[PDB]
């Protein structure tokens, strides 16, 4: 698997 | 040109081979959409700025690079030059990569 922390890409704004 | 960093070994070598041009790194996850969502920009600048070096890092398969950079939010844009850091900023802002690059160019 390959998961780490949150992806605040176009997810936040 | 673009360069993929799969191990801390290619990281330092990427900066050494970057010469003296600017060096922006994209700490994006290949499995996460929101991060990879900004690839049509960061990686696109590769053809609009052939005078700048663009790197790529997998915060999950290359925790060695993210570990040393202590990244905790993707995508994280880190700027290096001659192996030295000069600036950095995360948060989906592809338009800023332009202003930041033209800043420390």
């Amino acid at each position: 698997f390959r998961f780490r922390y949150v992806c605040e890409g176009p997810s936040h704004g | 040109m673009v360069k993929q960093i799969e191990s801390k070994t290619a990281f330092q070598e990427a900066l050494d081979a970057a010469g003296d041009k600017l060096v922006v790194v994209d700490f994006s996850a290949t499995w996460c959409g929101p991060a990879k969502m900004i690839k049509p920009f960061f990686h696109s600048l590769s053809e609009k700025y052939s005078n700048v070096i663009f790197l790529e890092v997998d915060v999950d398969d290359a925790q060695d690079v993210a570990s040393e950079a202590e990244v905790k939010a993707t995508p994280t844009f880190q700027f290096f030059k001659k192996g030295q850091k000069v600036g950095e900023f995360s948060g989906a802002n592809k338009e800023k990569l332009e202003a930041t690059i033209n800043e420390l160019v």
